[PDB]
């Protein structure tokens, strides 16, 4: 038995575009009429600060390249001067039916894949993964750089049943950690709801609203976009930001990465913070690859060592394999 | 004599190419075969190559990639009425793309050099002056060479179509039908494709780009073809017909024949004060390009009058037609036309681009809701005609400017009579 | 070629997934031969029971959106395809490229038979309008009316009955509902005289066609020449390159009752002129006439000016 | 360790000078043959003469495995491949240096990738 | 007699494109003015998560290949942040005269084919096939990935005669299964309407609306496009969605393929569910093909051994053959 030539999973954790508006703290309860954070367009003048490679490191060439500046016109997003908190709103829906592929070639492979996933689920359900996803929702990690230096973050997680809010959660995102996954008495209801959503029982759609008290008229950081900067004029757009209908926003997959930053089982060091569940678990910031395929601890090795050869991994790595199935993609070729 | 005094180098080209892939035993066998079939037996190899594949002048392979039927290369000559152009008269540049069963490209490339200045490329069908002495052998080898060289234009004989080969029905005037099975005009398509290639980018193309950009100016027949689409034949493996070469990967591109407004939609004069309150605006992007074209060569000369008799009134007619088309396109998909904030001038001057009847109309609503005439439209059209063409105090010294002024007045009166019936 | 007694107007007609290509050298609007064949098929379906004839069409093109895309900084276009089902295995082997288009056309048909002689006026138009909604006009389906502002305005306009000023008022009333369109008419005489214009070197018709529809830029020894109109190349009928055959002779024909011919397209000229710029609407009807002696099978519009 | 792997390690890495620390050359000049001493030599020259001494059979296979793995671990600088395909997703991205990232190029598997590699070259 | 060498059947029951708009669940009845969902562009950056090769995964080489992530500009269709449900509207016309071939070479084979189809229609009426099409109109399969994860999918289908609603309906697409075909009184009335349309009288006409309460600003999935030449430059685009008049739409053949998944008589499986009706029935998602000519259960050999040799097949396979004639093809 080999892996199927096609095998593809949908994503079972779908957030929207986290769109951001601005306002004043302590009036954040009546905060459905707040004005959006519009993306303005300012002009910067940069100077040379990159490393010279000892070819232009001459006394006259550097003095001739200092006098010719680098004029650019960048997008920017800021709170207004009368607003000192940033409200970032999105809706996350948890689909469920995790280990069922969406397009599988072989039947003898997918039947035993469903058997291994079902053996995992009835052996130990999605409660660990839902606990870690509820921690990445309660600890407001989806404010990526709108969280550093913030004074007080506060997250409101509703539970929109049929339009009517059935259940409410209010977390202080800086009280609970960003590293240690400790259990809380209130967070376990949200983890139970996400576990019920992933296990199939019911339709789970949450509305996540994060208020980060930045400061009066400070800078917020929405998602940034791709530019094909072939040639630049006097001043040409060198940085543009995301905006859904003239209102700044974070991309749906950047506030999805900060939801599945649950991987703390990687072999390098479990004390250097969790990383994102990816095959050959990687971070482009650190520029390295945890779970190297020279080791036997990546996703694409443990998968066909669990399904084909029936070598069940450690209990803390089955969580990683099932979380990578929840993330999605096409596996196997 | 293009059989031994001229075809010797053509035959020895194969015996020289057979020395590049030289092996101990297989290389000697290939050299022996090339010596047996290239010293005097070129007629036998030509017969095998002629038997290998057919010669097509319009092949119906490109209409369905798995359609195996008859593809005849007959002459499409249609000497009839003077309004039709096709592949009926090519004459020169009629490249016969032989793509029937091409498994060996060296079949047709055996006598492709003795026709450039010789009498064997035309003697390869009949009147064999060198047909018997070119092979230099007995009647068997010369007969095989003749039967192979006749196979470059020897059709299958039995006509045959396919169920995927586009057989249509043409009705005669008071008679039975005629079923027509069109084939793909490969020679004409590659003729027009060579025209488009040598007009779009090449040697004189780049020089003409330099003569357009810089101070140097050489006007000649160079052009840019806009909006031409690409239709690929074969896709990953273009072996439908030959002439689908290494940069011609089925890449027959198609001339633009789109509608008059075959682009997207766009407008700037909605029901509002900035859009409809401007009682004399007269603007558009396509109408702006037409106005720039009509105002560039905006003179009335004596040697240019023989073309400016129609090329000057044609621009004004196109401007009036574009204005009428914009006025028709504006008030068709915008039902909002009533009292509102910023809709004051959109009721009197907006008698053209005006909405339907309202929900709270009064008894005499034929003046305050929708007046039954383009009352402000005629003065606006007169002002637009006065602003689009800068008429001076000496623009009626001859009848050239005054005739355009009379034509503009007549077109304005016609547009007023047309717009008067709009409110009814 | 006979002038009709009535111009039965088929209304705003959304047709989807049409044939965009329609010819080996054009890609834009579908062929007018599709329109004449559509009217002949509609005649074969409804006109024999309605005791009428149907000959011509008015091709107006209220809107037209092609299924194309301009790929990544190029001056050309490519065609959007459709994924086909698999073979016996999972190959996705053959992908033949054919274009699609959605066009809102509105035809006007020339009637010849017993329209008002033995039948009413609104009922014949209602029957032909509810008959033309269950067929396809160019290779794609004719979408019906399910949106708001229910028109059903099949104007069965009589032409030869009435005074002259009333007839011109009827023409300018029917032209009111051709409001954003553009009628397509052949200009064979224009291509002929434009061929005689540049016959100084070689008077090829395929060269006068391929050097008129473009924008020929030529400076001053710095301009582009004056655009005479909206000139398009269109397929203008077929031209045979094989003699006539017998019904059961040629292998794999569409039916074994009619003869077969192997033909080749003819490329004529066409213009998209506004419907206000014609005298009468019956001037712009497309008829297809054939000369089976030679190989010409040509659709065109007589009395186009 | 395989043999074409050593050829690709010779082919892909950047050409560096003075990258060999004292322990590596101390093992190497006594480890390799008596022909060439490799002091301040480029990576391509060392790898070519070691692959040639592996071709003309004078030195064994395990020694070549150890010294080619040593040339692998001593170098951390790689050339850019200009073309990276996503396998299951059936896509091909192309390196653009001003973005420092692989922008999308074309839909295609491994055969289209090898066609583009044969056309444009396998490296930047 | 031999098989006709030119055989072809026109497509009956062709739908329009399925245009998408967005609005709240409370105002789903006053929904003729709902704003469309436009497609937008957004850039995505990713690392390598593909199953890279079993050789070129060296320790330093993977870390060197991960430092340069791959970038693209995809298209997305999202509901606006106030709208809660997605409305998918199309117009399905059922033509009728199913077994009449568009083109038939042989005349005696045409007469025998028409007699066989009329024999089938007289023996067992279209209620089974029309019920299996009324199920795909009832449970909204025609929203393919816009269906899963919605908490309320309901369709409103109204048959219109001459521009006025002649008969309306209302279903609950989540209550109706996607797996098993189990009847209901309104489903049988709709199937009688579809079967009367499929007879040779003339076209019947339905307007099909489907409201899916997908979520408050979530992602909706219209159909994508094949381009086959994305361009030779820097700025290509991987995923491009389909739009008609700046409204994101589902392709007409996508809706047709969702309507045609009725046959559950293919021999290889018994628990997968219905696949689309196709000669050598080949799911394009799976990538394999049931009903191969290895067995005697394709469409082609079924049609040949039914009309020529008069070897009447099983009732399930006769249902499959007449559903394949309803679908249309070229043989």
């Amino acid at each position: 038995l080999s892996t199927a030539s096609v095998l593809a999973f949908e994503r079972k954790l779908d957030p929207s575009d986290a769109l951001m508006s601005a306002g004043a703290w302590a009036q954040r309860d009546a905060s459905q009429e707040w004005p959006a954070v519009t993306v303005r367009e300012k002009s910067v003048r940069g100077t040379i600060s990159n490393r010279l490679k000892t070819k232009d490191r001459d006394p006259a060439k550097l003095d001739a390249s200092i006098q010719s500046p680098n004029l650019q016109t960048v997008d920017v997003a800021n709170l207004p001067s009368d607003a000192d908190t940033l409200k970032v709103r999105f809706t996350l829906r948890v689909l469920g039916g995790a280990g069922t592929p969406s397009a599988c070639n072989d039947a003898a492979y997918r039947d035993k894949l469903l058997q291994t996933v079902a053996t995992y689920v009835n052996e130990q359900g999605f409660a660990e993964l839902a606990r870690r996803y509820a921690h990445n929702l309660a600890n407001a990690r989806f404010l990526w750089r709108n969280r550093v230096g913030a004074e007080a973050v506060e997250v409101r997680i509703n539970h929109i049943r049929q339009g009517e809010v059935a259940r409410t959660w209010r977390f202080d995102a800086l009280a609970i950690g960003l590293r240690d996954f400790k259990a809380d008495a209130e967070l376990d209801a949200l983890a139970e709801l996400i576990a019920s959503g992933l296990s199939g029982s019911g339709h789970v759609l949450l509305e996540v609203v994060a208020f980060a008290r930045i400061g009066d008229g400070q800078e917020v950081f929405p998602s940034q976009e791709l530019i094909l900067d072939k040639g630049d004029k006097k001043g040409q757009k060198s940085k543009t930001l995301y905006s859904v209908r003239d209102a700044a926003a974070i991309h749906s997959q950047k506030i999805g990465n900060a939801l599945r930053t649950i991987d703390t089982w990687y072999p390098d060091e479990d004390g250097l913070g969790p990383i994102a569940v990816e095959p050959y678990g990687s971070v482009t910031s650190q520029g390295k690859a945890y779970r190297q395929p020279k080791q036997k601890l990546d996703f694409y090795t443990l998968l066909d060592n669990w399904v084909l050869r029936d070598e069940a991994p450690a209990v803390e790595q089955q969580h990683y394999v099932i979380a990578n199935l929840i993330r999605g993609g096409v596996f196997g070729e | 004599q293009e059989l031994r005094q001229f075809i010797e180098s053509f035959i020895q080209e194969r015996l020289q190419g057979k020395l590049d892939k030289l092996h101990p035993d297989e290389d000697d066998k290939r050299q022996t075969l090339l010596a047996t079939h290239r010293r005097e037996a070129w007629l036998a190899d030509a017969a095998r190559r002629v038997g290998q594949l057919q010669l097509v002048t319009h092949t119906l392979k490109p209409i369905h990639p798995d359609a195996r039927g008859s593809n005849l290369h007959s002459l499409p000559q249609a000497p009839g009425q003077p309004g039709l152009a096709g592949s009926h008269e090519l004459g020169d540049r009629l490249v016969s793309d032989v793509v029937g069963n091409a498994a060996a490209l060296d079949v047709f490339k055996f006598l492709s050099l003795q026709y450039q200045g010789k009498n064997l490329l035309n003697w390869l069908t009949e009147d064999s002056a060198e047909a018997v002495q070119a092979l230099s052998d007995n009647a068997e080898q010369a007969r095989e060479w003749r039967q192979a060289f006749i196979g470059i234009t020897a059709v299958k004989g039995a006509p045959a179509s396919h169920s995927l080969a586009k057989q249509l029905y043409f009705p005669l005037p008071g008679s039975g039908y005629h079923l027509l099975a069109p084939l793909f005009p490969t020679s004409l398509v590659h003729h027009v494709h060579a025209l488009l290639r040598e007009a779009r980018f090449g040697d004189a193309a780049k020089a003409a780009r330099e003569a357009r950009s810089r101070q140097e100016s050489w006007p000649h027949g160079f052009s840019e073809y806009p909006n031409l689409a690409i239709q690929k034949f074969g896709g990953t493996k273009p072996q439908n017909i030959s002439q689908l070469n290494s940069e011609r990967y089925g890449e027959n591109w198609l001339l633009p024949s789109l509608p008059p407004h075959w682009q997207r939609q766009d407008q700037r004069a909605p029901i509002r004060h900035s859009s409809v309150f401007e009682h004399d605006f007269g603007r558009s992007p396509e109408v702006s390009r037409l106005t720039r074209t009509l105002q560039r060569l905006l003179a009335k000369t004596r040697h240019n009058n023989f073309t400016i008799r129609r090329y000057r009134a044609q621009l004004v007619g196109q401007i009036c037609d574009e204005a009428l088309q914009y006025a028709a396109r504006l008030r068709e998909l915008e039902p909002g036309w009533s009292a509102t904030p910023g809709c004051q001038l959109h009721d009197a001057e907006q008698l053209w681009l005006d909405p339907l009847r309202a929900q709270t109309d009064e008894t005499f609503l034929q003046r305050r809701l929708r007046g039954d005439w383009p009352a402000e439209v005629g003065n606006r059209f007169a002002n637009w005609l006065n602003r689009a063409v800068s008429s001076d105090s000496q623009i009626l010294g001859s009848p050239e400017a005054a005739q355009w002024s009379q034509e503009l007045s007549k077109e304005l009166t016609m547009f007023k009579e047309i717009l008067e019936d709009e409110r009814d | 070629v006979t002038d009709p007694e009535a111009l039965l107007l088929l209304p705003r007609l959304s047709i989807q997934n049409a044939n965009a290509i329609s010819s080996p050298l054009t890609w834009g609007f579908p062929s007018p031969g599709a329109f004449t064949g559509f009217v002949h098929a509609l005649q074969r379906r409804v006109g024999i029971s309605l005791d009428i004839e149907l000959d011509g069409v008015g091709i107006v093109c209220h809107r037209f959106e092609a299924q194309i895309s301009q790929p990544a900084g190029k001056r050309t276009k490519v065609f959007n395809l459709t994924r086909n089902p698999l073979n016996r295995d999972g190959s996705t082997a053959a992908i033949v490229e054919e274009g699609r288009a959605h066009l809102e056309v509105s035809l006007l048909l020339g009637v010849h038979g017993d329209g008002l002689d033995d039948h009413p006026a609104q009922e014949i138009a209602r029957q032909v309008q509810e008959q033309a909604g269950a067929m396809r006009l160019a290779g794609g389906s004719i979408l019906p009316w399910c949106n708001e502002r229910f028109p059903a305005p099949n104007a069965e306009l009589l032409m030869l009955g009435g005074s002259d000023e009333q007839r011109r008022k009827n023409q300018r009333r029917l032209t009111r509902r051709l409001l954003p369109g553009f009628a397509l008419v052949s200009r064979e005489a224009l291509l002929q005289q434009h061929l005689e214009t540049l016959r100084t070197t070689l008077p090829e018709a395929t060269t006068l066609d391929a050097l008129l529809d473009l924008c020929r830029i030529n400076f001053e020894p710095w301009q582009v020449r004056d655009k005479p109109g909206w000139l398009v190349p269109i397929p203008a009928g077929y031209n045979a390159l094989s003699p006539l055959y017998l019904p059961g002779e040629v292998r794999n024909a569409r039916d074994r009752e009619t003869p077969l011919r192997f033909v080749e397209n003819l490329f004529g000229l066409g213009e998209w002129l506004s419907p206000h710029r014609v005298a009468a609407l019956s001037d712009l009807l497309w008829y297809h006439h054939a000369e089976p002696d030679k190989g010409l099978y040509r659709w065109s519009t007589p009395r186009f000016v | 360790m395989k043999k074409i792997e050593m050829i690709e390690i010779s082919q892909n890495r950047q050409n560096l000078t003075a990258f060999l620390h004292i322990s590596e050359i101390k093992a190497i000049n006594a480890k390799l043959a008596d022909g060439v001493d490799v002091d301040k030599k480029s990576f391509d020259e060392i790898c070519s003469i070691v692959l040639e001494q592996y071709q003309a059979k004078q030195i064994s296979n395990k020694q070549a495995s150890e010294i080619f793995e040593t040339l692998a671990k001593a170098n951390k600088s790689f050339k850019i491949e200009k073309f990276r395909c996503s396998h299951g997703y059936n896509e091909i991205y192309k390196y653009s240096p001003d973005h420092e990232a692989y922008l999308f190029y074309c839909k295609g598997g491994q055969g289209q990738l090898n066609k583009l590699i044969a056309e444009n070259g396998r490296f930047m």
